[PDB]
């Protein structure tokens, strides 16, 4: 086992894992799912004595919600079984446990719904709409909605109630930023887009509206029902072991066509 | 934000 020393010792006998997410969706226009997966990453961080048994346990449908993994590598100190158990003595810190991607009943925490209405040729009227998907206990963080404009843009007016707007002319966007959103909400911005005079025959090709968030759950639905450990040398049980688990879902792509 | 595992 070259991936752990021997002699290790602790009072305090800790671990941490981290699910690490990045949930990526594409929606057409009337809100139907185009394309959506999710990555993810569990990562462990073992602060435990000598050389322990570890077996990770998740809600995997094939072992209440229960979810579908289509396919995951594993770090070399997993022992495979097809029982689909995960076994293994880890390494001491931190390292990645396992990888995996997900199709199949992924919570999308957000829906963007936009209206547009042209007024002559002159200016442009946009509202968007964002709705937390997601228990309201819980808060999403770090949240951005970025709407394209054209390149023949006068200049642009914003209301928004929530958060923060600015026209960035360089990136030909308005940005539309907020702190903190909790689950089974709605927002909404309002933007007038003024219009330069352009040529007539070409018309806009309106990139989609995309978000960035954080949020503190796993948009695959994973959750974490156990991680078990077992040395059998030293006098320590499994109870005895201080274990901690967080969820950090990232938006990857997720953009919503206009 | 770290959580128990339950």
């Amino acid at each position: 086992i070259g991936w752990r020393r021997e002699g290790i010792k602790y009072r305090r006998n800790e671990l941490f894992l981290d699910v690490l997410e990045s949930v990526n969706l594409l929606m057409s226009p009337q809100g139907q799912v185009l394309s959506a997966h999710v990555s993810g990453r569990v990562v462990m961080k073992s602060y435990l004595s000598g050389m322990p048994e570890c077996k990770f346990g998740m809600n995997d449908k094939i072992v209440k919600q229960s979810i579908a993994i289509d396919d995951c590598t594993f770090h070399q100190c997993v022992r495979l079984s097809k029982e689909r158990s995960i076994s293994f003595i880890p390494p001491d810190g931190e390292f990645e446990l396992m990888r995996y991607r997900t199709t199949k009943d992924i919570i999308l925490p957000f829906r963007v719904i936009p209206l547009v209405r042209e007024v002559g040729r002159t200016k442009l009227e946009v509202k968007v709409v964002i709705k937390s998907n997601f228990k309201p206990s819980l808060l999403a963080q770090k949240i951005e909605v970025r709407i394209p404009t054209p390149l023949n843009t006068s200049g642009v007016q914003v209301i928004c109630m929530k958060g923060k707007a600015k026209y960035k002319a360089s990136e030909n966007a308005i940005v539309w930023k907020i702190k903190r959103m909790a689950g089974m909400k709605e927002s909404q911005i309002s933007a007038e887009i003024e219009l330069l005079p352009t040529n007539d025959k070409k018309k806009w090709a309106r990139p989609p509206i995309s978000m960035n968030f954080e949020v503190p759950f796993a948009p695959s639905g994973l959750k974490v029902r156990y991680l078990k450990v077992f040395e059998p040398k030293l006098n320590y049980s499994d109870h005895d072991v201080i274990k901690w688990v967080r969820y950090i879902g990232r938006s990857g792509i997720y953009e919503t066509r206009c | 934000q770290y959580k128990s595992i339950l």
